[PDB]
DNA sequence: GCAGACACTACGAGTACATA
DNA sequence: TTTTTATGTACTCGTAGTGTCTGC
């Protein structure tokens, strides 16, 4: 297994969701957050040949960079990690499972409950604007029509009443009422376009992002209200 | 170590002049040579009854009580400034132990306990996993000891013994004797 | 005349701060010590120590850099961390001198306690460097100074004088507080008030300055002006009066008088009765007063619970 | 006298070698490490006309790389560096002697004992990768018939058994057997290509590096284990 | 109302004067330091119809990146700073105009005592190299009726008399001997070519830099000399 | 485009304080 | 011939790791 440019941008972002990484063989990797709040799957261009656990993702990303594109992975004499390179050789750590955190499951979406989208444009400027505002919470409704994202300070809002930020998305051709709460350090996706499913049963609510590199699933927080 | 005349400067020349304060560092914290507490001057000042010597220094009304109170003819005024010492002047709180232990003499020796410190551990350990208190820690340690060898609760339980958890039992490498004795005889 | 003058400046404790080692008022082996350095030349590594504030230990370190005609960086204590050592400092003591001057280091109120790095850091740099530069250090507090630097350095202590350096030392203020009062067109009357400034505050030339500051508001120290410098401090006198003559009609009435601040009036009591009363009575008075302040603020009425105090000590207090 | 780009980029690799330098009359350039374990060497187009130590080297240029290439650098009035802009001036303090440390003299090279070289992008690699595996030394020695280096942690590695890194150069054509340990504190050398020299006698010997703008010598540690 | 990347430019250099801002309705911006060290004041393109108080001013010049040029900062209904950019809303506190500090009216100079100029290039190679040099106080004053400034640095050499830079700013005409002294902190302004008028009565004393876009208006220090 | 350099954040260690 | 209690809070120092702004 070799790794491309491609390749280890999405990674580079799953060691944000979580620290380390199990990854199998084949074409599709997944990081889930440990805390269980966030979830993300991609499929790739390289194919994994063997499993292992990396418990500094970041870290190993890190030396990888400084080996050439060409440069071949394996597993190395004892159960542990190699890079080789044309010229040289490095060796990376090879985590016990133990360690790490593994989604356990392919978790397979459901039904759209709502289907609007958001832009590579707009993403980044909330993304942003949330950092300057202290915007901690987002919740995502309708407003005269169209789909709306609202955010607010959750600490000095508790009630998230006083709205800080609100964007527009696109319209809404569904007759049902529903607000849709996200924390919002339960986002992290790379920049650009994302589909974005919303889906609620009852208590049970989920959002999936679905991007032209990766897929992201986000955690509904209890406070959604809705008719669905 | 080339040019083979060079004067050999001190440990600090070389790190400071080339500028590396990572070697000033190391040279720096060669100083570090740390003591002080002349608590016992004032302390066998109140024993021996002598010149105060004072208000001019650093005066622990614990330091002062405690160490008094290895000897059983002082507590009637150790216990004095106990229910009292709060809100006495750090002088006051002086002035008055200088005016009660009577006599004076100390050798040194203060009371501690002994730590069998496998036995803290199975303590804490059992104290943590069901969230119940130490006294009670106790009765289960008995209870299993006694009755399930608890091998098997050591056996379940090692499975925490979480490296912080080891910073609040003991304070040394004795403490990563013990990550691996949990680890072992079960 | 033979006194400095700042001129720049009004503040009067700071006019006349002293230009050479000499105008120092200063105990005399010290005062020697001192001149016997800006003899030889070269400055050694001085540490200067009060604790007393305003004994001229950062007076007599810009003096010695005066009388050695010294390049020197004065710093405040404070603001020297450890990256001024590793910069400006080093900066300093590296770069050269071509006027063949001692170089100098004043280190203005080191005692503070996070420095510890900063001071670990020094005794080392004076290793290294010097050869090239020397340092004076002003303290209050020496044990804010960490031990391996009170070894490499001279440990100069001010404020402790003999029973012969106070009695001419206070001579020379005496002295000196007169002339001061010729510039500033200060008429003295009375001059036993000139005396009484200098021995009321006398281990602290500062103050005993700006007490002459003070009590000049009229432009005349005289007969009068005496009565106030001398006049006897402490206003718990009355209370330690009553006590004495153990009635209460008086005590009583002094009680909600002190119900106000009652945390410090509880220790000017303590500290002044120390003094005025019996060695076993001592020890009682601790515990009456020890007593009475533990169970403040459960106390209903604070008002009475002071009287309480006060029938309580004139009681089972005895003196003379 | 003015500096050109050339011996301006050419300096600021000599600061990392020494705070300073001690530079005299010449086309000739160099530092020593005061610890004895670095040296440098240099000739250079610009022309060398006051004999002048210098003390923040690293700073000296700072200032350099702000003034136009027309700058002259004179020795100040008072025995400072005095440096002449367009319509203004700057003295840069000069530095005492007593302090600064420099090459008494530029001690050559003995023959090489054994012959190799090493490209651009590997000097970089290495370095680059010290960081990532906090390799503090390094070793040349052979393995196979080829002339190779090995990064070793030597915090965690006492007697350096573990191998987290190894630059293979192309093949050893002579016959002796070398284990060579450098720090990675004293190489300080700076990209581009470089021929390399290395010379033993048996408790003492050293490393040349011989590139296109300078040449190094960096001196070998005691666990060197070497024969003739 | 709408701001422009000339003014929102105007602006982060206000913020290094007071974090807060006094803007009432206008072509005309002035800030004062709390501790009244440095005055600004400016005429401005983008035109101010309400008024209000800023407490934030660099965290707002930060939420104002975030927008595109064409949006619509208004006073909120609910009172507050609502600023529309096209597909999104964001909205900004205001303070009560008590808790920033503003100047009473636009302080006018007083005829001046002596005149210079400085150009923009000699601007940057003073506050440029004052980092290098750590001159933290700089003097004008009159060398060979010439008027030079002079860079010190204040810690070295309390007695500003080793000079470490020196810019000679123009032809001295009249006859004075002064020696103003600055405060490098003092020295907010943004860069390009002043017109410096100074004034000095007595213990009074200021200096006037009179720039293209706004004015700026910088306290002396103590120690500073002269006979006007 | 990156790598380098500057600035701002945060955590760990030290210190000191008051009430029980 | 000595030698450190518990619980909460605050200020400062130092460094290391994170960012953004800048220069081939
Ligand atoms: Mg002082």
């Amino acid at each position: 297994m070799k790794l491309s440019k491609d390749t280890t941008a999405l990674l580079k972002n799953f060691a944000t969701i979580n620290s380390g990484i199990m990854l199998k063989s084949g074409q599709f990797i997944m990081t889930r957050a440990v805390n269980g709040t966030t979830y993300a799957e991609a499929n790739i261009s390289d194919v994994i040949d063997f499993d292992v656990a990396i418990y500094d993702l970041n870290g190993f990303l890190g030396i990888l960079s400084l080996v050439n594109d060409d440069a071949e992975i394996s597993q190395s004499e004892d159960g542990n990690i190699k890079i080789a390179d044309a010229r040289s050789t490095i060796f990376w750590p090879a985590a016990d499972p133990s360690t790490v955190v593994a989604p356990n499951k392919p978790i397979p979406f459901p039904v759209a409950s709502a289907v609007t989208e958001i832009k590579a444009e707009d993403l980044q400027q909330l993304l942003r604007v949330s950092r300057g505002l202290q915007i901690d919470t987002i919740a995502i409704t309708v407003k005269e029509g169209k789909i709306v994202i609202n955010g607010f300070n959750k600490v000095e809002d508790s009630a998230l009443t006083r709205v800080k930020y609100s964007l527009t998305l696109g319209d809404y051709d569904g007759e049902n009422t529903f607000n849709f709460i996200i924390n919002m350090a339960n986002m992290k996706m790379q920049p650009g376009n994302y589909k974005l499913l919303l889906w609620a049963k009852g208590k049970q609510g989920a959002a999936k992002f679905e991007g032209e590199h990766a897929n992201y699933v986000v955690a509904l927080e209890a406070d959604s209200t809705h008719d669905f | 170590s080339l040019f083979k005349d060079d004067i050999q400067l001190n440990e600090h020349q070389v790190a400071w002049y080339s500028k590396d304060w990572t070697a000033v560092q190391s040279a720096a914290d060669s100083f570090k040579e740390k003591a002080e507490n002349e608590f016992f001057e004032i302390i066998g000042a109140i024993n021996n009854k002598t010149k105060c010597s004072i208000a001019q220094k650093d005066y622990s009304k614990f330091m002062v009580e405690n160490a008094l109170s290895q000897f059983p003819e002082c507590m009637p005024a150790v216990y004095a400034m106990n229910l009292i010492g709060s809100g006495l002047s750090d002088e006051a709180h002086f002035n008055y132990l200088m005016a009660a232990v009577p006599r004076g003499k100390r050798y040194g020796k203060w009371a501690k306990l002994v730590e069998d410190s496998t036995e803290v551990l199975i303590i804490k350990l059992l104290a943590k996993r069901y969230q119940v208190n130490t006294n009670d820690a106790i009765n289960y340690k008995s209870i299993l000891t006694k009755n399930g060898k608890l091998p098997l609760v050591l056996k379940e339980l090692k499975g925490l013994v979480t490296d912080d958890f080891l910073k609040e039992v003991t304070k040394n490498v004795k403490e990563q004797k013990q990550l691996k004795k949990l680890a072992l005889e079960w | 005349s033979m006194i400095t003058v700042n001129e720049k400046e009004h503040i009067l404790e700071q006019k006349y701060r002293p230009s050479t080692i000499d105008e120092c008022i200063l105990p005399a082996f010290d005062k020697e010590t001192f001149k016997s350095i800006t003899s030889k030349g070269k400055i050694p590594h001085i540490i200067l120590h009060s604790p007393s504030p305003g004994t001229g230990k950062t007076t007599v370190a810009k003096a010695l850099c005066h009388d050695v005609n010294a390049d020197m960086m004065f710093v405040n204590g404070s603001d020297c961390k450890i990256d001024f050592v590793r910069g400006p400092l080093t900066n300093f003591a590296s770069a050269a001198s071509f006027d063949g001057r001692q170089k100098v280091i004043v280190i203005d109120e080191f005692d503070r306690s996070g420095l510890a790095e900063s001071q670990r850091h020094l005794r080392s740099f004076m290793e290294a460097y010097s050869s090239n530069c020397s340092i004076i250090i002003t303290a209050n507090n020496i044990d804010g100074i960490i031990k391996p630097l009170q070894s490499r350095c001279r440990v100069i202590t001010f404020g402790q004088p003999t029973d012969e350096d106070k009695i001419e030392m206070m001579k020379q203020m005496i002295r000196r507080l007169t002339e001061i009062c010729k510039h500033e067109g200060i008429a003295i009357a009375d001059m036993k008030v000139v005396a009484a400034l200098v021995k009321k505050n006398f281990p602290d030339f500062r103050k005993t300055i700006g007490e002459l500051d003070s009590y000049s508001s009229k432009g005349v120290l005289d007969a009068g002006i005496l009565s106030l410098v001398t006049n006897d401090r402490g206003a718990i006198d009355d209370v330690l009066e009553s006590l004495k003559n153990k009635d209460v009609k008086q005590l009583r009435a002094l009680a909600p008088k002190y119900a106000a601040d009652y945390s410090w009036f509880v220790g000017k009591l303590a500290e002044e009765i120390y003094s005025r009363v019996t060695p076993q009575s001592i020890i009682r008075m601790y515990e009456i007063v020890g007593e009475n302040n533990q169970y403040h603020g459960i106390a209903a009425n604070t008002e009475l619970h002071l009287a309480y105090l006060f029938i309580q000590l004139a009681c089972e207090m005895q003196w003379k």
